[PDB]
């Protein structure tokens, strides 16, 4: 009923990007501290690192 | 995640987000009554002689 | 239902992306910037207007008038006009200096300082000045001030902006503004740019820094200036009138032309009169009627060219009208033309910019020479060039604001007749429903200096034994 | 083509995450200005 | 490192690529180091 | 070109390229054709 304009379209989708963003970092730092607190040894491992 | 990515190589991205719909269209209901002005000559349980 | 989407569609593809007026501007600044300035350096109309704000905002003149809240600091009336008589007897003194070394410019008085700041707040939405510190001992005053363009404010190395870093504006959590980014001149640009960091205000309490603009929302950095909800229209309207120009030069360029099979020579001699005796073609002297005797088949089509003011004249009437609807000023001021003008009309005209005037000096010219006369007294207090009252309950880091308060005098309002008003003001006066002090400042003096004039002129015309003047008993 | 088809929920139920752990154990940050971490742990024994 | 902020927590950005084809990226950088004092402090153990 | 300031004598330059390795570089451009009006003023021998 309410379209949107592609530019207002694409600062939404700059909204959703950056919260998922910092989801991610989030996530991935918690990974540290789980497996500090569940062995103190830990495994910084990637691909392409 | 982004899990480690050394500072160099950078390289991919994700998918944003999205994909959902549903359609119900309307329910409906209407339930008619009647008057028949006739009946109105006999009185009803209540009314009291 | 308005703002919904339009009748049948209409601005069915139209919506502003909303966003704050910092968002809205910066990307653009330095353009908008840009654009202000070639208005203001290649059109006439631009340049016009500037000069009705530097000779209406300021004018000729800006005097002080320095009343302390002797009240509020629980002072005796004597002393407070003595203090105020003594501060304003140096500050004249320091204002109007012949050294022009009031700035490290060197080129400049502070009435030109007071035209600048507000001149550049106008072009360019604000007006920023560094009060520097000499170390020369030469003079009795080692305080000077540099007015520097906006376009010298930036973050460093161009940099992104960010919630803290606008323009290379450090800002606090509320933002409010604690330093500020300056870059040093750049003719020609082939020096490197450097930032160089300096702190709003001074940790001692002195405003180092100082700038002055008027907000319009929440979270504002920079000024915007007055031109830019004019700034293409005048470019347009400029474009316009010179494609007009040539458009009526090329008109008046071809008048006649000859239609003949015979060689161009022969019809030049035969039909011009030319000068064969003697790519340049064949010049024409300019003498009588010269009627020719073209031969059958030829023709002497004289043109009849085109009207030159086919409505442009109304057409720019109207769009001035819709500039100086934007710029503020009255269109008979702006475009110089005042025909068909009525008494009452050209009164209201004439009150209505001059209350935007007013408002203008009090929110730009008043700020900023209160803030320069507040850090000239703090000069003057350290260095004891005048005595404070020991009876004073507040220190004078204190009450800053309280010491300072000191109000300004531009120029006058010059009535249309002038005998209208100064029958008026001397009749209020005698109603005593106003005060000699209000009509002074209304006028562009003070009654102080009045009343002194007034006696010296009594005292020499008594000396003189010829006619007491219009003040005695 | 009739289908205006108005929309009223955008449900996201996403995921469910909550750490508790830096805030429960690691609640003193610190940023790095050097390359190299020193960390040392001094033991305590006698005879 | 152009504006001196080194050591953070994280760093956005963002930047639109150049070219016939016009596209905009945001980029969050940082390097946790989570640690801890004691490792001995904490006992776990698997179950079954 | 579009700064209109083509003619001076040394032009610096510090530009960040886009991407993930995003890298500075600075640059100094000139063109030096320094001169003299006349050669046969200054007299050079080659001393043996």
């Amino acid at each position: 009923q309410n379209l949107a304009d592609p530019a207002y379209r694409r600062r939404r989708i700059i909204m959703q990007n950056m919260r998922d963003e910092e989801l991610a970092i989030a996530q991935v730092e918690e990974m540290q501290a789980v497996s500090a607190v569940l062995k103190g040894k830990y495994t910084m491992t990637g691909e392409a690192f | 995640m982004a899990l480690y990515v050394s500072p160099i190589v950078s390289g991919e991205v994700i998918r944003s987000r999205g994909g959902s719909t549903s359609e119900f269209t309307p329910g409906y209901v209407k339930p008619k009554h009647e008057v028949n002005p006739q009946m109105t000559l006999r009185r009803l349980p209540d009314e009291d002689p | 239902h308005g703002g919904g989407s339009g009748f049948g569609g209409q601005l069915r593809s139209w919506n502003p992306p909303s966003e704050s007026v910092d968002a809205a501007l910066l990307p653009n600044f330095t353009r908008g910037n840009a654009r202000a300035d070639d208005l203001v350096r290649n059109n006439g109309y631009a340049a016009n207007a500037i000069q009705l704000h530097q000779d209406h905002i300021v004018g000729s003149f800006f005097r002080l008038s320095h009343r302390p809240s002797w009240r509020y600091l629980g002072i005796g009336e004597e002393e407070a006009r003595a203090f105020s008589r003594e501060v304003e007897a140096a500050w004249k003194e320091f204002a109007e200096d012949d050294c022009c070394c009031i700035d490290v410019e060197r080129k400049r008085t502070f009435t030109m300082m007071i035209r600048e700041g507000v001149a550049m707040h106008a072009f360019n939405g604000e007006l920023f000045v560094q009060a520097t510190w000499d170390t020369s001992s030469s003079r009795l005053f080692r305080t000077q001030f540099r007015m520097v363009s906006p376009k010298r404010i930036s973050n460093p190395n161009n940099t992104g902006d960010s919630r803290n870093c606008r323009a290379g504006v450090q800002i606090n959590d509320s933002g409010a503004a604690l330093g500020y980014y300056v870059s040093e001149d750049g003719y020609p640009g082939w020096m490197p740019q450097k930032w160089t960091w300096i702190p709003r205000e001074l940790p001692g309490g002195r405003a180092s820094f100082i700038h002055v603009f008027e907000p319009v929302e929440d979270g504002q950095t920079r000024g915007a200036n007055v031109f830019y909800s004019v700034m293409e229209q005048m470019k347009m309207l400029d474009t316009l009138q010179n494609t007009q120009l040539q458009s009526a030069i090329v008109k008046a360029m071809y008048a006649a032309t000859i239609e003949s099979e015979l060689d161009t020579q022969s019809a030049m001699d035969f039909i011009l009169g030319a000068n064969s005796q003697e790519y340049a073609a064949a010049p024409v002297r300019l003498g009588g009627a010269k009627v020719p005797h073209l031969m059958p088949g030829d023709s002497l089509n004289l043109q009849t060219a085109q009207d030159t003011d086919n409505g442009y004249s109304v057409f720019e009437q109207s769009l001035l009208r819709y500039i100086a609807a934007g710029l503020g000023v009255s269109y008979e001021q702006l475009s110089r033309n005042y025909a068909q003008m009525s008494y009452s009309t050209a009164r209201a005209s004439a009150n209505e910019s001059w209350a935007y005037f007013m408002g203008r000096r009090k929110f730009v010219a008043s700020r900023q020479a209160s803030q320069m006369f507040l850090c000239w007294l703090e000069e003057a207090i350290v260095r004891r060039v005048v005595t404070l009252p020991s009876k004073a309950r507040f220190s004078f880091q204190e009450a800053r604001s309280a010491w300072g308060n000191c109000d300004w005098i531009g120029s006058g309002r010059m009535a249309i007749d002038g005998l209208k008003e100064v029958q008026e003001a001397v009749m209020l006066i005698e109603a005593g429903l106003s005060t000699y002090e209000k009509e002074c400042a209304k006028r562009g003096d003070d009654y102080q200096e009045i009343f002194a004039q007034q006696v010296r002129e009594t005292m020499e015309r008594r000396a003189a034994g010829l006619k007491p003047p219009a003040w005695a008993a | 083509m009739y289908t205006t088809a108005q929309l009223l929920a955008a449900n996201e139920q996403k995921f469910k995450f909550d750490p508790l752990f830096l805030r429960l154990f690691f609640r003193e940050s610190y940023p790095f200005t050097t390359e190299k971490v020193y960390l040392s742990q001094i033991p305590g024994l006698v005879n | 490192q152009r504006e001196g902020i080194n050591a953070s927590a994280r760093y956005p950005k963002n930047w639109v690529t150049t070219g016939d084809p016009a596209r905009e990226f945001t980029m969050i950088q940082s390097a946790p180091l989570m640690l801890l004092a004691d490792p001995d402090e904490f006992v776990s153990v698997q179950l079954a």
